[PDB]
RNA sequence: AGAGACCGAUAGCGCACAAGUAGAGUGAUCGAAAGAUGAAAAGCACUUUGAAAAGAGGGUUAAAUAGCACGUGAAAUUGUUGAAAGGGAAGCGCUUGUGACCAGACUUGCGCCCGGCGGAUCAUCCGGUGUUCUCACCGGUGCACUCCGCCGGGCUCAGGCCA
RNA sequence: CCGGGACCGAGGACCGCGCUCUGCAAGGAUGCUGGCGUAAUGGUCACCAGCGACCCGUCUUGAAACACGGACCAAGGAGUCAAGGUUUUGCGCGAGUGUUUGGGUGUAAAACCCGCACGCGUAAUGAAAGUGAACGUAGGUGAGAGCUUCGGCGCAUCAUCGA
RNA sequence: AGACUAAUCGAACCAUCUAGUAGCUGGUUACCGCCGAAGUUUCCCUCAGGAUAGCAGUGUCGACCUUCAGUUUUAUGAGGU
RNA sequence: GUCCCACCCAUACCCCGCCCUCAGGGUAGAAACGAUGCCCUGAGGAGUAGGCGGCCGUGGAGGUCAGUGACGAAGCCUAGGG
């Protein structure tokens, strides 16, 4: 046809509204991007199976696209709430990740964004105070 | 004012514009990328009955 | 634009006879060779006429309708009896179209 | 969190490329201008004068735009834009704007407290 | 520098100063050595200078590119179509001047040498007969290798 | 310091199109992905053709094609990276298989009226990926006012 | 009468203001400068020192760090206070030193072996649902040598600056 | 062959060349130890010290010198617009191409639609009257990328002889 | 006396054409990167003269195919000195 | 005046690091990439007139960031820092 995921990246390679320009780097909204880094690799609302990981209440919730409801965008997207272990959890998203070809490139940062989402979720330790230093500072 | 303001385009290249931009609005990842929400829409082009 | 031109980078760095109350419309007369005649036929019927579907007919081209008014004879035409209706003709357009078997005829 | 394990950085030049004579005109500014003199000593670069910028000065390519502490400034508005450093936290430091109210960076603070996000200004409008 | 000398120079690939070449002695290289002596000191090296100066300085041309000889692999690449296979065998063709003397020397990027270590003699710029050290020096090349290398 | 009489050169020709069709940028990396794994000099030609400007790629018609389909050529497929215009004082198209850019409307009528088939560039990378068989033409490059005034 | 990919008080008409005014020229003519307290004058009662202007208290206000010199309040230039240098110029570049003042980094993390707690989102099986069609989620089952957090130790590893 | 000293440690799973082959000095630094864990290292500012260092812009000629401008600060301040060519880049259509003088329509200076004429191109040459482009698979020869059934066919283009 | 005609006279003052013209004088506004120059060569009537060769930068394109070269050697000239 | 020995230091020469430019390579039955990317190897670095490329900044317009803001926008000062 007239449409592919590569037409999409060269459509929405340079702008689209996901994309944060900065000195230091390029970073990317998008929703279905595991590392929210700009490039084909990464572009979920570009390629046309992609995975996305965001937080729940406790544990992750992982998004996959449906290839055969591209054009329903209401019933685009598969998802599966995780609240188990985390290592069920690091289990399961490796498997819809790599074990029936399903964007075998992305399974480490999948795993790793579950990772670092669960991390986050823990109680955070009460940071030491702060020393004051010198002269004018301490008197 | 006789500074040029006005554009003279090509009937065929305004016609080619409009159809290229049709057919990107049947695309649904364009349309999250020129950031609408239409994580809802029931399917993509959206068409409803002439009855209602 | 103003933005992409050079002096924005160079910021810091600076016979014959003459004709009284010539009428053009005397001397209009365009001409057309037969290499082209065929395409004042339309399409459809110029395939018929091509492939042989119509050997009992002959196409009557008037030039005049199309807008030209003298025959040239650059080309060859194919052995296809044609009849042309023009104000002019060359010597050689009108030996050619006799050969593939039609007539040039002369009006004003 | 600690930074990602780089080469060690090296500055070739920490002092700034002053204007030539700015020290002496107070309406010349600083701000480095290449002198356009064809007699110009700083341009013709005799010794003892201003040195002049080149891209022989530029750092590596590896420890370009890192913060002493090894990372890179990430310009953040709201916990949205701080929630985007979710997988860089060992290689990009949020930095909060200026122009974002107090409530609005304590918010952002306790996000990236959480997310272990380094914070570069966090003792802002305490 | 007049452009004939400079000419010659760019012939014998000496564009650099201390840049050192191995040359074949025939009359049509003499004659054009004889003309670039007030720029060159020239003589005639031995085993042991042959020796470390393609050991230590030695470097290919490969495909364009200055490269280390490091590995016999790169000189079978480049020379095993005449019989050079191995860094020896290298040595061997420019000591004794083999057949091949043109493709070894060639294949040989010209030689990058230091300055002497002890300096040259107090009045540089002279003929190596009258206390300096342009020209002919023969066989007192070694030395001048041996400081330069 | 060191003694360069000669110059080293920047190459002097194109290493990629000027063009922003993202389609054309597709087929640029197909090609380059051709030229790459393949040792066809066919290939390397397309792709230096397709990095080209519009004054270096002249159209071809259908009577230039048909001049070059004799003497043996009748069934080898036409490879035209142009587009490929029509020809009314050619009355009767042979039958052909033409690839090229684009082609214009009649051409393309014409062509499938006649029988023969159209191609693109990239149908013409799955079926002749190392060119085989192949008729690569161009049209004249100095037939131009430009080069008349010159 | 409606508009602008126009200008925003040294701009835009000369004129955003008692502007073709004030002013100049015998005259014909020439022709400016000049907007902004505050939401609201609430534009400072009263006491005290001064001949007064004003000052000081004390008040109004959200603010006088807005006092009819009035929004913000830059530079040149000036005063006071603090530090320093100076035997016929200073200023500048490279590199130390002294004094003064500072940004980071660090504060411990991960993984095992024990002991004590608190719970059963342990494995298998069954049914439903979704999917990438073989992978998951949900409800039952687990009966504590299985999993998950916490708390004490012990051990290994990695950890900042200068040597 | 054996000492003595200085400066440097780029790379980051394995792969290779090798050797003295349980391993290695062989395609780039590791191991051990101590003090400190903060203004100690480091940085900025002021000043002293050693060494270095003409006042910028302009003009002139070959160059200097002469000459000219510069008390200081803020704001303003100089290759622009239109028409017409020309070369190059991108784009649409292509022997055609150009809707926007005009008409239709409109959510009304927008957008959308329409077509007769006309412009340029499709034929040139001559002062003009006028005449007007195939002997041949649109020719022969030498090159020529590419393809080939490996005999050849031969794009663009160039040179040459013909029509 | 070229004197005076409102401090204005070898041609008053005022407004306009008018932003008159200058080849002459002054000035002409961020940074980094890649290249990078030149002075009778040849012709024209000169100074109050012109073109032009040569030297450069960006694009391209062609098989970037042929190879060429401010050099030596060989043969042979000039210089037999 | 000649001869001899050692020594001093240029941005010159040698070795190493880093920056940029240029050149030559590798990279899809994609576990796959700001391919406008990444990896490997080599050489080079002065510059007036002049030519070209890439970036920074200012006033305004369309789109977008469900952007910042009286719990303080723009502006201004700053021997305070990246």
């Amino acid at each position: 046809s007239n449409v592919s995921a590569d037409l999409i990246w060269e459509v929405s390679r340079n702008y689209n509204s996901f994309l944060v320009k900065q000195r230091t780097g390029t970073f990317s909204r998008d929703a279905l991007n595991l590392t929210n880094q700009h490039s084909r690799k990464h572009a979920g609302f570009v390629n046309d199976k992609a995975l996305g990981i965001v937080p729940a209440e406790k544990g992750v919730k992982v998004i996959a696209k449906k290839v055969k409801a591209a054009n329903k965008p209401a019933s685009s997207l598969y998802t599966v709430t995780y609240k188990s272990t985390a290592r069920k959890a690091y289990k399961a998203i490796a498997s819809q990740a790599a074990k029936h070809g399903y964007r075998a490139d992305l399974r480490q940062a999948a795993v790793a964004r579950a990772s670092a989402i669960l991390r986050s979720q823990r109680p955070v330790k009460p940071e030491p105070p702060k020393k004051l230093r010198g002269a004018a500072a301490r008197r | 004012i006789w500074r040029k303001w006005h554009v003279k385009i090509n009937q065929g290249q305004k016609r080619f514009a409009t159809a290229s931009a049709l057919a990107a609005s049947a695309v649904a990842p364009l349309l999250m990328a020129r950031g609408h929400q239409v994580s809802t829409v029931p399917e993509v082009p959206l068409v409803v009955d002439s009855a209602a | 634009p103003t933005r992409f031109s050079k002096t924005r980078k160079h910021r810091g760095h600076v016979v014959g006879m003459r004709h009284f109350h010539l009428l053009r419309n005397h001397y209009w007369r365009p001409s057309i060779n037969i290499d082209k005649l065929w395409s004042l036929v339309p399409s459809d019927v110029r395939e018929q006429y091509l492939s042989g579907q119509k050997k009992d007919t002959a196409p009557v081209i008037d030039l005049l309708s199309h807008g030209y008014a003298k025959l040239l004879g650059k080309g060859r035409l194919p052995e296809i009896p044609v009849v042309v209706r023009a104000r002019y003709v060359s010597a050689e357009a009108e030996r050619k179209v006799k050969e593939a078997g039609g007539v040039v005829e002369l009006v004003a | 969190v600690a930074a990602k394990k780089h080469v060690p950085i090296v500055k070739k030049r920490t002092k700034r490329f002053m204007r030539h004579q700015s020290d002496r005109f107070k309406c010349l500014d600083s701000a480095w201008r290449k002198p356009k003199g064809i007699d110009n000593r700083v341009r013709r670069r005799f010794k003892g004068n201003l040195a002049m910028p080149s891209i022989g000065y530029g750092s590596n390519k590896k420890t370009k735009h890192m913060m002493p502490s090894g990372h890179k400034a990430f310009l953040v508005h709201n916990v949205k834009d701080v929630e985007l450093l979710l997988m860089h936290n060992r290689t990009y430091a949020a930095e909060i704007a200026h122009n974002v109210s107090s409530r609005k960076r304590i918010d952002i603070i306790t996000r990236a407290k959480q997310l272990g996000v380094k914070v570069t200004n966090a003792k802002a409008k305490v | 520098i007049p452009p004939k000398p400079r000419k010659i120079l760019q012939l014998l690939r000496l564009r650099q100063i201390n840049n050192g070449v191995f040359v074949k002695v025939t009359k049509a290289t003499a004659e054009m050595i004889k003309i670039v002596e007030p720029w060159v000191a020239y003589g005639y090296p031995n085993l042991k200078s042959v020796r470390e100066l393609i050991y230590k300085r030695g470097y290919g041309k490969v495909n364009g590119q200055r490269i280390p000889l490091t590995d016999n692999a790169i000189i079978e690449e480049n020379l095993g179509k005449y019989g050079i296979i191995c860094i020896e065998d290298l040595i061997h063709e420019i000591f004794t001047v083999g057949p091949n003397f043109k493709q070894a020397a060639n294949f040989l990027w010209p030689f990058k040498l230091s300055n002497p270590n002890g300096g040259f003699r107090p009045r540089k710029f002279k003929h190596f007969i009258e206390g300096g050290d342009l020209g002919n020096r023969e066989e007192h090349i070694n030395a001048l290798i041996r400081a330069m290398n | 310091g060191i003694d360069l009489r000669w110059k080293h050169v920047r190459s002097s020709h194109r290493k990629a199109p000027k063009s922003d069709n993202v389609y054309l940028k597709l087929l640029v990396k197909l090609y380059r992905f051709l030229a790459r794994r393949t040792e066809a000099p066919f290939n390397k030609v397309v792709l230096r053709r397709l990095f080209m400007s519009r004054i270096n790629r002249p159209p071809v018609s259908l009577s230039r094609i048909a001049r070059n389909l004799k003497n043996g050529n009748e069934k080898k497929t036409v490879v035209v990276v142009a587009t490929v215009t029509d020809d009314n004082r050619l009355l009767q198209v042979p039958k052909m298989e033409v690839a090229a850019l684009r082609f214009t409307a009649k051409a393309r009528a014409r062509i499938e009226a006649a029988g023969g088939r159209t191609l693109t560039l990239d149908q013409l990378a799955l079926e002749k990926p190392t060119g085989a068989n192949t008729l690569l033409l161009r049209g004249p490059k100095n037939a131009r006012e430009a080069v008349k005034h010159f």
